């Protein structure tokens, strides 16, 4: 999910 | 001195284009070297054969995960997780390679090529490097993204290895  | 390292993409088998990054050692060693050590595969484990699970045209491609293959797995050549190095590099614009994590000192495995220019990103994501070649085969990738991700095609590091 990271980077957003 | 500072190690260039190229990812021979294939879109579904079909080979597209060869993309080379230059690491930044001087500044980013740690995170570096266990990028260039996992494009080469000298520790027995690597990025040939995996996928760029998420890719979101205008903002980022991702892939890394060689274990999981969907976005939950990866392990560094130092284990499964080593702590951010520093931010003293920002993402200043497309080709800037970047660590994906999942929050402080979660690093392993997953990187992101910034197609844009990513500010918000800075101070949460390490960067340590830079697209030397081939910015348009990673640009020509976006077209199989989505907004949310998914990606159509497969998209595959199909090989790659240490130039310099």
């Amino acid at each position: 999910a990271a980077p957003f | 001195v500072n190690p260039t390292v190229f990812f021979d993409i294939a879109v579904d088998g079909e080979p597209l284009g060869r993309v080379s990054f230059e690491l930044f050692a001087d500044k980013v060693p740690k995170t570096a070297e266990n990028f260039r050590a996992l494009s080469t595969g000298e520790k027995g484990f690597g990025y040939k054969g995996s996928c760029f699970h998420r890719i979101i045209p205008g903002f980022m491609c991702q892939g890394g995960d060689f274990t999981r293959h969907n976005g939950t797995g990866g392990k560094s050549i130092y284990g499964e997780k080593f702590e951010d190095e520093n931010f003293i590099l920002k993402h200043t614009g497309p080709g800037i390679l970047s660590m994906a994590n999942a929050g402080p000192n979660t690093n392993g495995s997953q990187f992101f090529i910034c197609t844009a220019k990513t500010e918000w990103l800075d101070g949460k994501h390490v960067v340590f490097g830079k697209v030397k070649e081939g910015m348009n085969i990673v640009e020509a990738m976006e077209r199989f993204g989505s907004r949310n991700g998914k990606t159509s095609k497969k998209i595959t590091i199909a090989d790659c290895g240490q130039l310099e």
